[PDB]
């Protein structure tokens, strides 16, 4: 399962 | 013993549409996971078949990740851009490699996330999984922001437990694949190349893992230097595939030897021809 | 920035004449990951060729498998065309059933 | 995916409070804490990813994983401090699951209490007359009044911050010329209470 | 911070209702939530700029929100019913999912069959006791905001032409003047205390003040007493030596 948390650079 | 890592990558493409975003999983050498933004409506593929045994719930929320991850890296595309004050009209790329390592022990080895921008390191996470290591004074900016949305808590949390226990996981329901390791096929190849000099070529087909180490030893001594190694090359079928040559005087072609190592293997491997 | 890509033009099974296989085209080492391939029979585009997902090694570099089903065969040429932005002119590799 | 948190707590001015938050999913991310006063803005507190404790000011917010359990501690508590206490959790993603809510009650310290219930008059008589319960200990409960036509609001507590005083009081109020200051109050009213005609 | 507007709104059933929210500047993600009485808030849409990324939150077909831009946020609710009245709550993170969340003031909305019970209040100031002047050399100035339908008041306090916040204390929730009833009115009773010498000066102006959130130029009214319109009601009071 993938990381869970989508954060912009 | 055992990895599970993600590989990302984010394109921008001004002028031929919407930024594109490839993620792809692995367990070791086997990928099981595929997704591409560019699909007519994109999902989340697998890619081995221990992994066509999991649950629609399991499909959806990978979906839910990387449809996300393709909005996020649209908008980290074009900041980027911003920090280093380059055009518009330039095709960029934000490539991600994270992952857990695991021990013989089945415990977590190791940690691991790495981010670049046009195959350059740009942010990376410490040893600690607490700090950013930044290349340069753009790669601040993202930390300062990665830093007040605590990203390296929770992907320290994740590399820790979920990595690590889906890994586990993978590694059971695919254990007949994943734990058995395929040994190499091997065989010497003579091809003349002149009056008084002969090619001769060590074989090492159809093996998994990856790893493997080829040497010549003109009686029992390395050949570096005439040692043509070929990059190791995936046979296509799940399995890999690499050849060691060396360019020899004839009549002394049986004095040359072929070491073959890999975990498939009891004991190193011996082959002369 | 811009990185070269290594061609390597191969079967998946030791080759026999009439008997059917795959042909392999390995790109890998280039950057950036636009990048053009085709696999030739005596100089005919193989229509139907898959290729694998877009994946890169350590250094950030690269790469790809271009194959199809092919069955070898005593006379007909085989080739891989490679044409990336590192590149002047595409490069054409022919199959070589000894490597 | 759920999460629970009791529904009322209760303390006095100057002491601590603790506000316990249990949640039971299958991949936490994070715990958080909201403060919320009636009609307002959610406004964060502090956020647990990993276990331990996390201060800021008189907030502190502590996470076991392990034991799914989570809870928020208030320092040096103010009126300002009565609100509701939500917790939250993260479960990846971006969907959060918030509690009910826990409803904290700041009880007034009183330092000298001077129970009494005052009659006012409007600008213009001609609609009602209004009877003041005031300067009353924290402790004292006020009811709804045995008629329908008498109203009683609920005891709240005002702050003279140039005098550093604080009152609790109570209104009540009817239409009918029968309503008088002595008969106002049907509750558990202090015995020290002044009635002046 | 993140600004919402309505603050309040009253609607009738069928009718389309349109609510705006505004993040902070720069805020990739925006969140939509529905607040019901005695609960915390519920998901109902993410935002990251202007990509709805999900909406399984929504309850009906009916709600539809949009972000065209990346920034202003509207939620239109098409053919309003009761099960629609809530506190709709917009919130906002810097960089994405899992962080920090800042919030918007929602939008009390609530839903009626018609809108015939909307009633302004009727303010009345109360002067202090001289009992009370005499005993504690306070003085406790009693507001009383009556008969309004629906909750939606905002009472404040008017000393001199400046608002004041010390000595005040408002009721934390309007009482209903009949129990017993759908349609009861509602009630809300605020204090001002301030000293002896501030009441005993004639100079000093006293102004409770209440915000009634009701009907718009546009929603229908055929009846015989005046639209309850967003209005204000107020009372004064001057003091007084005696």
């Amino acid at each position: 399962l993938p990381f869970d948390k989508s954060t912009v650079m | 013993s055992h990895s599970m890592r993600y590989f990302y990558t984010a394109m921008s493409r001004p002028g031929r549409g919407e930024p594109r975003f490839i993620a792809v999983g692995y367990v070791d050498d086997t990928q099981f996971v595929r997704f591409d933004s560019d699909a007519a409506s994109p999902r989340t593929e697998p890619r081995a078949p221990w992994i066509e045994q999991e649950g629609p719930e399991y499909w959806d929320r990978n979906t839910q990740i990387f449809k996300t991850n393709t909005q996020t890296y649209r908008e980290s595309l074009r900041n980027l851009r911003g920090y280093y004050n380059q055009s518009e009209a330039g095709s960029h790329i934000i490539q991600r490699m994270y992952g857990c390592d695991l021990g013989p022990d089945g415990r977590l080895l190791r940690g691991h996330d790495q981010s670049a921008y046009d195959g350059k390191d740009y942010i990376a996470l410490n040893e600690d999984l607490s700090s950013w290591t930044a290349a340069d004074t753009a790669a601040q900016i993202t930390q300062r922001k990665w830093e007040a949305a605590r990203v390296a808590e929770q992907l320290r949390a994740y590399l820790e437990g979920l990595c690590v226990e889906w890994l586990r996981r993978y590694l059971e329901n695919g254990k007949e694949t994943l734990q058995r390791a395929d040994p190499p096929k091997t065989h010497v190849t003579h091809h003349p190349v002149s009056d008084h000099e002969a090619t001769l070529r060590c074989w090492a087909l159809g093996f998994y893992p990856a790893e493997i180490t080829l040497t010549w030893q003109r009686d029992g001594e390395d050949q570096t230097q005439d040692t043509e190694l070929v990059e190791t090359r995936p046979a296509g079928d799940r399995t890999f595939q690499k050849w060691a040559a060396v360019v020899v005087p004839s009549g002394e072609e049986q004095r040359y030897t072929c070491h073959v190592q890999h975990e498939g293997l009891p004991k190193p491997l011996t082959l002369r021809w | 920035i811009q990185r070269t890509p290594k061609i390597q033009v191969y079967s998946r099974h030791p080759a026999e004449n009439g008997k059917s296989n795959f042909l392999n085209c390995y790109v890998s080492g280039f950057h950036p990951s636009d990048i053009e391939v085709d696999l030739l029979k005596n100089g005919e585009r193989i229509e139907k060729v898959e290729h694998s997902d877009l994946s890169f090694s350590k250094d950030w570099s690269f790469y790809l498998l271009y194959y199809t089903e092919f069955t070898p065969t005593e006379k007909d040429e085989y080739a891989c065309r490679v044409n990336h932005v590192t590149l002047s002119q595409p490069k054409i590799v022919k199959w070589d059933r000894d490597m | 995916q759920s999460l629970e948190q009791p529904s009322e707590v209760t303390a006095v001015e100057g002491a601590i409070v603790q506000i316990n938050c249990t949640y039971q999913t299958s991949g936490f991310y994070g715990l958080s804490w909201y403060q919320q006063h009636d009609g307002g803005a959610p406004t964060f507190l502090s956020y647990n990813a990993l276990d331990g404790l996390e201060e800021t000011g008189r907030f502190s917010s502590f996470l076991s994983r392990s034991d799914s359990y989570g809870y928020l501690l208030l320092q040096e508590l103010q009126m300002k401090d009565s609100a509701s206490y939500f917790c939250a959790v993260d479960t990846g993603g971006f969907k959060t699951i918030f509690g009910a809510g826990t409803r904290l009650f700041v009880k007034a310290n009183i330092q000298n209490p001077d129970p009494a219930v005052y009659q006012l008059r409007d600008s213009k008589s001609s609609d009602k007359s209004v009877c003041l319960f005031t300067d009353f200990d924290s402790q004292t409960n006020v009811s709804q009044s045995k008629d329908s036509d008498v109203y009683i609001t609920d005891k709240c507590v005002l702050d003279m911050r140039s005098m550093d005083f604080k009152s609790n009081s109570a209104v009540a109020w009817s239409n009918k010329s029968d309503f008088a200051c002595a008969n106002a109050f049907n509750n558990s009213i202090i015995p020290e209470d002044t009635f002046f005609p | 911070g993140v600004s919402q507007s309505p603050r309040y709104k009253v609607a009738k059933r069928g009718q389309d209702v349109a609510l705006r929210c505004d993040p902070i500047s720069g805020h990739v993600s925006l969140f939509w939530y529905q607040q019901a009485l005695g609960q915390g808030p519920e998901f109902l849409t993410y935002f990251q700029n202007e990509a709805q990324l999900d909406k399984s939150g929504l309850p009906s077909d009916r709600f539809f929100a949009e972000r065209p831009e990346g920034s202003v946020s509207t939620l239109k609710i098409q053919r309003t019913q009761q099960e629609d009245s809530a506190v709709y709550l917009c919130a906002s993170s810097p960089t994405g999912g899992q962080e920090t969340q800042y919030f918007g003031p929602g939008t009390r909305l609530l839903v009626l069959e018609d809108l015939k019970n909307v009633f302004p209040p009727e303010v009345a100031v109360f002067e202090p006791s001289e009992a009370e002047i005499s005993h504690t050399q306070k003085a406790t100035l009693v507001c009383l905001a009556t008969g309004f339908y629906p909750d939606h008041v905002e009472l404040s306090w008017w000393v001199n032409g400046k608002e004041v916040h010390s000595g005040v204390c408002t009721d934390p929730q309007p009482l209903k003047e009949q129990p017993a009833l759908n349609d009861s009115r509602y009630a809300l009773s605020s204090r001002l205390r301030v000293s002896a010498t501030f009441w005993q000066n004639p100079r000093n102006h006293f102004r409770c003040q209440v915000q009634f959130y009701g009907l718009s130029e546009n929603d229908e009214w055929t009846q015989d007493r005046a639209k309850p319109v967003t209005q204000i009601v107020s009372a004064e009071a001057w003091g007084r030596a005696d």
